């Protein structure tokens, strides 16, 4: 194969900065073809490739100025001289000049900015939900960058322990912004069962947990 | 413009069969090598196959995963490239994406999703998310849960409203069907004059569902 180590694997760095993405091709076939003719691409979530440069150094029609690529050996350095708001993306290098073509493991750079704390937001299960034989309440948060948040799940002040999934979106293209959702998911009996419903959001741009509740039935 | 618009993906039984097809368009199709790329978010991209130009003999290559399986083809006249995938696996999922060699540099398509798994295609059902009563903003949305194979679509108002809008990433559940969320922030001014309405779109299902979302 023509293995490829990229490093780092992850990265954040603010508007303005320089970043240096590295791949190392393989040693074992550095003397079986030579050294290769690297290609760098970036990929945003859910679409396709975007070509930046070509055989190393070469930058390909289009791409801005910012973008450059290095290269001497067997060590190859893709470099954003300032960083851009739209430059989060996935970043890798591809060797498509002998088989099998190979690509690198990626680096997914995230933006930098200021610490911004969640709104909250709590949603009881639909009327026409739980008539079907289960319940899922929601808890929101919306627009924050530490994305490393906490929400823990409480019914009665009884800590939830396997019974809620996560799910974030990508960074905002707007503000650099993260959204958060857990779903809390429990059978109708359940729900019924207890009345108050409340999520505790521990966070880095909040000084006290925030908890958002509801009692079942207004 | 280069274009590349791959076609044919779907769902398919462990042990089926799926032909892709690449439409091009912006070059001569006929003086440049092709090739199909899949990726998948454990594994990340991975070659599939590439063929030759007919001066070549149609020379064909395959990733030693999909030799006996996958076949490459091309048809100059018609400015396509096809892929048979045969005798279909679980790590054959992920999205197929088309390319054609320049030697220079390569350019691709979008890309088409390949799901391969032993599930029935299942429609959501949209719930509303009521809002509350954060002072002067207020936050609704739609819960489309259980659903079968990705992706599913949501806009609101029929694309009337996208400003604040947040549609978040489908998670698999314990019952192997997909649920997804999406909600946006709205002024409480206008919770009882403004009507919110979330058209939800699951394509492989054909479950096209609007459901407006009033405050309880």
């Amino acid at each position: 194969e023509l293995q490829m180590t990229q490093s780092p694997s992850s990265l954040s760095a603010s508007v303005g900065d320089r970043v240096t993405i590295t791949c190392r091709s393989s040693q074992s076939l550095l003397h079986t073809y030579g050294s290769p003719y690297l290609n760098w691409y970036l990929q945003k979530p859910g679409q396709s490739p975007k070509l930046l440069i070509y055989k190393v150094s070469n930058r390909f029609s289009g791409v801005p100025s910012r973008f450059s690529g290095s290269g001497s050996g067997t060590d190859f350095t893709l470099t954003i001289s300032s960083l851009q708001p739209e430059d989060f993306a996935v970043y890798f290098c591809s060797q498509g000049t002998h088989l099998p073509y190979t690509f690198g493991g990626g680096t997914k750079v995230e933006i930098k900015r200021t610490v911004a704390a969640p709104s909250v937001f709590i949603f009881p299960p639909s009327d026409e939900q739980l008539k079907s034989g289960t319940a899922s309440v929601v808890c929101l948060l919306n627009n924050f960058y530490p994305r490393e948040a906490k929400v823990q799940w409480k019914v009665d002040n009884a800590l939830q322990s396997g019974n809620s999934q996560e799910s974030v979106t990508e960074q905002d293209s707007k503000d650099s912004t993260y959204s958060l959702s857990s779903t809390l998911t429990l059978s109708k009996a359940d729900y019924e069962k207890h009345k108050v419903y409340a999520c505790e959001v521990t966070h880095q741009g909040l000084s006290s947990p925030v908890t958002k509740s509801f009692n079942r039935g207004e | 413009e280069v274009q590349l618009v791959e076609s044919g993906g779907g769902l398919v039984q462990p042990g089926g069969s799926l032909r892709l097809s690449c439409a091009a368009s912006g070059f001569t199709f006929s003086n440049y090598w092709m090739s199909w790329v899949r990726q998948s978010p454990e594994k990340g991209l991975e070659w599939v196959s590439e063929i030759r130009l007919r001066s070549d003999n149609y020379a064909t290559h395959y990733a030693e995963s999909v030799k006996g399986r996958f076949t490459i083809s091309r048809d100059n006249s018609k400015n396509t490239l096809y892929l048979q995938m045969n005798s279909l696996r679980a790590e054959d999922t992920g999205i197929y994406y088309c390319r054609t060699y320049f030697y220079s540099f390569s350019y691709w398509g979008q890309g088409t999703l390949v799901t391969v798994s032993s599930a029935s295609t299942k429609g959501p059902s949209v719930f509303p998310l009521a809002p509350s009563s954060s002072g002067g903003t207020a936050a609704l949305g739609c819960l489309v849960k259980d659903y079968f194979p990705e992706p599913v679509t949501v806009s609101w108002n029929s694309g009337a409203l996208t400003s604040g809008v947040h549609t978040f990433p489908a998670v698999l559940q314990s019952s192997g069907l997909y649920s997804l969320s999406s909600v946006v922030t709205v002024p409480s001014s206008s919770l009882g004059t403004q009507t919110y309405i979330c058209n939800v779109n699951h394509k492989p299902s054909n479950t096209k569902v609007d459901k407006r979302v009033e405050p309880k």
